[PDB]
């Protein structure tokens, strides 16, 4: 009822030029969240056991 | 009481679930130790090998013994009945009571 649906149309945008800046931090911080997940994994398993 | 064979069968089964409980407990300690191993202290590193080896050897032989029990089930096949004599034994005891009634020197 809001609108006749033709809303989403294909479009093109270029990929941002890569560098050392963001991937290394992205992956080390992913390491951080997965070390977190390991910690809560161990804690939950200990509580369950 | 039950014949002995059933007695050692139930003892072996009880040993089986106690071994399973020990396996679960050792899983708990190995999960515990891996956390600090990931933390970064290498002192408890030697204990890790021992814990893993004991965990695996506890997991294996328990299942092996249970397999032996299930195998025993295979050859144990072929290897109110009491009522057939029940009245008789009742009969016996009743007459015994009469004897106690019949002799006044034993009613003390």
């Amino acid at each position: 009822k809001v609108v006749k649906p033709s809303s989403l149309n294909s479009d093109k945008i270029p990929y941002v030029a890569p560098t050392k800046k963001e991937y290394i931090e992205l992956d080390i911080l992913n390491k951080g969240w997965k070390l977190q997940s390991l910690n809560e994994s161990k804690d939950l398993l200990r509580a369950s056991f | 009481m039950q014949p002995p064979y059933i007695q050692e069968r139930l003892k072996s089964l009880n040993d089986i679930e106690t071994q399973l409980c020990s396996m679960l407990q050792e899983a708990s300690q190995v999960t515990f130790i891996f956390g600090e191993l990931k933390r970064g202290n290498e002192s408890v590193k030697p204990q890790f090998e021992n814990h893993v080896k004991q965990f695996y050897e506890r997991l294996d032989k328990s299942t092996t013994q249970l397999r032996k029990e299930i195998q025993l089930l295979d050859e144990n096949v072929g290897t109110n009945k009491k009522a057939l004599g029940q009245d008789t034994e009742k009969m016996e005891e009743q007459l015994d009571l009469l004897s106690a009634i019949l002799d006044p020197s034993k009613s003390k």
